[PDB]
């Protein structure tokens, strides 16, 4: 499910992480370097 | 050995360290160079993260190895 993926987000690296890191960022949580989008 | 971390956003960060050294030391790296701390700064490789309490060549991290950096849980 990559349908939501974050800003500057690099889909190559997104299919690339492990599917922990991939619901991870789908949740919307873990965000320091740039602000959630709400 | 150095290795390339590439964060989520696609920023590949050049590392100078070896096989001998542990999790912690190439972790302290990224922070000077991008400037995430070890609450939020995680590593992957092998398809899975790795510890602060193990060392490089346990998780068999050899040159060039292509690391990538996910941000952890935040406040914010």
């Amino acid at each position: 499910p990559l349908c939501s993926l974050p800003e500057g987000v690099d889909q190559e690296v997104f299919k690339q992480l492990p599917v922990d890191i991939q619901e991870e960022i789908l949740s919307g949580k873990s965000r320091e370097k740039f602000q959630g989008k709400l | 050995m150095q290795i390339f971390v590439k964060t989520l956003t696609g920023k590949t960060i050049t590392l100078e360290v070896e096989p001998s050294d542990t999790i912690e030391n190439v972790k302290a790296k990224i922070q000077d160079k991008e400037g995430i701390p070890p609450d939020q700064q995680r590593l992957i490789f092998a398809g899975k993260q790795l510890e602060d309490g193990r060392t490089l060549s346990d998780y068999n991290i050899q040159k060039e190895s292509t690391l990538h950096l996910v941000l952890r849980l935040r406040g914010g």
